[PDB]
């Protein structure tokens, strides 16, 4: 589907805050007795609104809501971290679940090189058929 | 019961990938790629005074309390923090358990302090919005912690695409969550100001600040609760946007033209 | 291996009991203030022994017992959600592991149509093969 | 240490899934195909009157709890709630810890108050079975909380292929858990039946009706217990299946016949 | 990268204890009301230093620290359970996670038999060009 | 942060897996051959004695404690039990959260029960290491629960390629973990030895071997303190390695020479 944010306003910038993925630690930074405590573990960042994205963002959190709460609801976790594993294990049962179906709608091969590695060297047996 | 959706950016826009069509174009080379991610309600437009946020919020048994994790969030101009109780001196709100810290950046933190009938178990958010933590977010409100209401999304990115201040804003509440609820803004424990849902957190800090330097703070024991006419003015925002008022005195109430 | 039901008895019917997993929420049902409580989250369902199915299950869950309860002695975990998560990445690196060796027997990959393509357009070079 | 079985159908017929050997025809295109579900004991013809039950269970330190989740469950017609003491009056089993809740589908609820030695810190089944919960499975009985016997299976399945009634049966307890365990069916707090292992639940709801209604119960402050005669009878499980009796007054012990 | 053991001393022995993985359980020693308790679930195993295994290993734990000690100060899970079947879930991704392009440095498909069935059959029509 | 080290085996040699190459000849058929290891810092040469050990663990605040689990462990010379109070009577330590018991293989538990400052709210590492309990490995130090300082890997393998004896060394300490910590070696409640950084383990209990056969215990009410003259000797790794003493009475101090 496609994404119609139906929000009264939008704030377009999104001041975001996160933690570090990238980057050696400074020295000792990283022992957590030296460390540094709960409340400056963060780093930010600023986003605009850039193909409609942070709206969109806003939007699609909002449409989320329902899926998400009903799942919580049949869970019987107290708290749930496995979601996003999960959807990458989904991603690949989609594509991998089965047989690949070489040049199939739903398998993810492509024998482009392939085909001009076979039709390409075709021309050292007709074109080597020397009598 | 329906699919989680995951966004997806195709043909330079945000889309809810289709889970029945299968696009080999679209790549998931790690797990990093996925992201899990809080926005704020603040940013749809929504009331953030106290009066109004509260009344999104309610009290509700049998249905038992859920977190979900998020690994970012969104900067909030508003955060609540609710230390409320019954007339009877039990607490509404349970406390915080193991590992729920407050949201991480709030500009303003509204610490309402007060009492309420608190018909139920946990208190939910009646538009089925959440409780925004510190990366996680729960179904329902934890006693004395600070949170920013919001929402949770789920993203597949590609591979290649001042500081922190807080002030904390303090409110005695009677009657929490019912169709009569009091509110009083704290100037100090002794000195009040009737709370109004057209008062922004700049105009609370000023009027604050005015208090207490032309001297209207309550100089006895008893309480002191400064009323402000409506003639007193204060459809924008937060992101988009001295002595000139008297003060005459009439448990002391009063009024501010 | 193949499920021989060495059960006293069998109770030939499954009446039984789950959470919700497909239909869109009748309109604010979805919202945990507005929603049932833990009582009323549960459909129903009847499964009659169509395939020997129903018994055989009885019998399968018996048989599961003996691993399970070893895998539970060995996780420190004091609650365990991973199990069919873990199943579904076994899967996928029971076929996809390692190189996928094209007819071999452990690479479900299927050239079928691949090969009446480069099969049959061999008649446009050896057929098109013009003096 | 062995390979949890996974159940998947082929030639009509359910079968375990053979870890050594590859089959490319089998199709996992979703993490929904697999399923994890609760069967109950009942199905498979064990006895399920109280006293057989519990002899079923036993206490034993010196091996944490584990537990387990599960998607799916059966209907049970017998589950059972225990609320065991020492003769001490400290309590035997655990408090149910946060998020495991009774077992959902219960026809009778077997719940049997009383007291034993308890001689270990957990009950666990000892035949190895699960005590079924709310979608979780435990290796141990946690106190007042409604469970039925059951064992877990795990399931690939393909991509294409009256209301809730429960009445509480209550019974007090001596002795229990050892070789010489008295149990009596509760008619109202002073007027008890002795019970034996075949009496089924309508028999117990017939019995109780009957007593109230012919006027049989304790019309003093003492304890009243009833006897069965022999004689009156009561090998067929549940789901493939008057005022004659007279009771004469031999703590005081009677005799129904 | 490579290990370099870089501390002052190496126990070149690992004397490991771990619980059992492989073998049935003897009778009734699986049901928990019957089997160990705590204290006698483990089993025990004795490594030398064979292609300076263990004296990488005793390296590998300590350069491991640092980024393992990052990652828990970024999670808010009390008890991590999933690096594991995290990794399994990215070395499929970095395999299979778009299209696989057969013949590309990051595609794990071996064509070999297929390169000789196809090469192999052209002697069932050219050779077979009977006149 | 930095992507989490993977253990792989190429040509004869253990490496880190790099993550920006593929190598298409690795195989992860199961996610068995996936492991979660413990090795322990003795290993690695560091010294054992307590006086030496401690000084590598502090209290801090502010920083929440975290736990991650290892499917294998090393046989471990020394472990540690800490039963520290303030002198004000006060835990320092929390109590083992529930499933985390003490590491499953140590020859001597150095138990040491005393008193220190303790400014903080948790002890952790100084040197960024974890406290390995049994399969969990944690960030910081639990009251009363036997531990061993140790790190984790993370394995790839291939598909191919005496019994147990505890003894457990009791020890007060004053001064817990700041620059002046005194320690005492435990005879029995009422003898001890001054203890220092050279004593090892077999000395220890050989020491007290000598005490209790000599007889040179305290036989009064008080409190002996035996101390060892410089004299008497005690750099080798624990894995690759008589009544000639006479003890004179000088609380009451006393020397051995
Ligand atoms: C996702 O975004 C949606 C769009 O912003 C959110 O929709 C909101 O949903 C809630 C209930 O779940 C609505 O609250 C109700 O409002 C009605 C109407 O209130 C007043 O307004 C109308 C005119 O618009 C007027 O006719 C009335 O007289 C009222 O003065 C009340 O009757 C209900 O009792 C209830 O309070 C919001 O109004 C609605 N917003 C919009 C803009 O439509 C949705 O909640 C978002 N989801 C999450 C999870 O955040
Ligand atoms: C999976 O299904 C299996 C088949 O239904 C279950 O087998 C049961 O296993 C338990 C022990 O784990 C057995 O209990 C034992 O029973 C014997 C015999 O008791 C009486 O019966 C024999 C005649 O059959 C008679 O010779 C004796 O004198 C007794 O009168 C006792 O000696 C033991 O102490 C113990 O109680 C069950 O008997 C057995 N059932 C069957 C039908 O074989 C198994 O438990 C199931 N697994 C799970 C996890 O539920
Ligand atoms: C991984 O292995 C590394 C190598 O074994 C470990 O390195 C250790 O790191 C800690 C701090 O994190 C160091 O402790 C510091 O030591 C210095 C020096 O102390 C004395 O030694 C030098 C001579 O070498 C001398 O000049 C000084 O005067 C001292 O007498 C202190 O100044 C610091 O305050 C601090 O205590 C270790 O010394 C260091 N070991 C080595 C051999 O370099 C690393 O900790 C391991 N990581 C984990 C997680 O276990
Ligand atoms: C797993 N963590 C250690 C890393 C998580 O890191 C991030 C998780 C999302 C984002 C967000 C954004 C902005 C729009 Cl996608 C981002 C993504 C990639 C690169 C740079 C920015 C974001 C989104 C909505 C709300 C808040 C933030 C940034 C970092
Ligand atoms: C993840 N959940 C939201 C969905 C789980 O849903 C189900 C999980 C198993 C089944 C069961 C069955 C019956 C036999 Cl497989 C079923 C499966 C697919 C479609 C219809 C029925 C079942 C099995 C044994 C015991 C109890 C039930 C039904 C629904
Ligand atoms: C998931 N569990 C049920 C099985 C875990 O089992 C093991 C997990 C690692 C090892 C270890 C080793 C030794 C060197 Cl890799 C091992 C691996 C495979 C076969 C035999 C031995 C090991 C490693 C470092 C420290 C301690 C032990 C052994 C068993
Ligand atoms: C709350 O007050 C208003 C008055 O207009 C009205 O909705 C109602 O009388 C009250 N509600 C309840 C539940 O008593
Ligand atoms: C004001 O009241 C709060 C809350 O009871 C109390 O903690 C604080 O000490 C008081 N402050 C002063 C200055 O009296
Ligand atoms: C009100 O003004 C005083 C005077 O500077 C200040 O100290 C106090 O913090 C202000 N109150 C709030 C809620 O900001
Ligand atoms: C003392 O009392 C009144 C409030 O009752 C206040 O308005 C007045 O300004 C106070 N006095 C001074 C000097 O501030
Ligand atoms: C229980 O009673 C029976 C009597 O037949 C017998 O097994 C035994 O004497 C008793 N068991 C124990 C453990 O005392
Ligand atoms: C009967 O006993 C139960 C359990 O002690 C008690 O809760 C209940 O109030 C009693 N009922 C009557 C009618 O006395
Ligand atoms: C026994 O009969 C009475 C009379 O109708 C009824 O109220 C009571 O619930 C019955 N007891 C049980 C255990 O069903
Ligand atoms: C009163 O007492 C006896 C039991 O002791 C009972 O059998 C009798 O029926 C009772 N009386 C009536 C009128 O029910
Ligand atoms: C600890 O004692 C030593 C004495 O040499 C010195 O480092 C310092 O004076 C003391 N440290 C503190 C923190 O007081
Ligand atoms: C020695 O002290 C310990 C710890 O206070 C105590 O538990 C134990 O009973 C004492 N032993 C003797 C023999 O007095
Ligand atoms: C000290 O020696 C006595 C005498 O045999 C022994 O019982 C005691 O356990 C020893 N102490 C330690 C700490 O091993
Ligand atoms: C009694 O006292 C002293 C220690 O004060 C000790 O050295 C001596 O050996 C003890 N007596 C005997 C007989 O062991």
């Amino acid at each position: 589907e496609a994404i119609v944010n139906a929000q009264p306003k939008c704030n377009p910038n999104l001041h975001y805050w996160t933690t570090q993925d990238e980057g050696a630690a400074i020295g000792l930074a990283w022992i957590p007795y030296f460390g540094p405590a709960a409340e400056g573990i963060y780093i930010e960042g600023l986003m605009h609104n850039q193909d409609g994205l942070i709206c969109g963002l806003r939007q699609l959190a909002n449409e989320t809501t329902q899926a998400l709460q009903l799942f919580l609801r049949a869970t019987t976790e107290l708290r749930t971290f496995s979601i996003l594993n999960r959807k990458a294990i989904d991603f690949l049962l989609q594509r991998w679940g089965g047989t690949c179906h070489i040049l199939g709608p739903d398998c993810c091969i492509e024998p482009h090189d392939w085909t001009k590695n076979i039709t390409d060297k075709i021309d050292q047996i007709i074109h080597d058929f020397v009598d | 019961g329906r699919s989680i959706p995951l966004g997806v950016i195709h043909n330079s826009a945000l889309q809810v990938s289709d889970v029945d069509k299968l696009v080999c174009r679209d790549k998931l080379s790690s797990t990093n790629q996925l992201r899990s991610v809080g926005l704020n309600l603040e940013g749809n437009g929504v009331a953030t005074d106290v009066p109004s946020a509260t009344k999104r919020w309610g009290f509700r048994s049998g249905v038992p309390p859920k977190v979900v994790n998020y690994e970012a969030g969104e900067w909030a101009e508003n955060c609540y923090n609710l230390e409320i109780k019954k007339p009877d001196g039990s607490e509404c709100l349970p406390a915080a358990p193991d590992g729920i810290r407050g949201f991480p950046r709030c500009r303003y933190v509204h610490k309402v302090s007060g009492t309420g009938p608190c018909a139920g178990d946990f208190a939910f958010h009646k538009e089925g919005a959440f409780f925004l933590y510190d990366r996680l977010a729960s179904t329902v409100i934890y006693r004395g912690t600070t949170f920013a209401e919001g929402v949770v999304a789920f993203l597949i990115l590609p591979q290649a695409k001042s500081g922190y201040y807080s002030t904390t804003i303090r409110y005695q509440a009677t009657g929490f969550g019912t169709n009569e609820t009091e509110y009083l803004f704290e100037v100090d424990n002794l000195t009040y100001v009737q709370l109004e849902s057209r008062f922004t957190p700049q105009f609370l800090l000023q009027l604050n600040e005015t208090i207490y330097t032309s001297g209207k703070r309550s100089n006895t024991t008893g309480k002191l609760i400064w009323k402000v006419n409506p003639e007193i003015d204060t459809e924008w925002a937060f992101w988009e946007t001295s002595e000139e008022l008297s003060f005459t005195v009439v448990x002391x109430x009063x009024x501010x033209x």
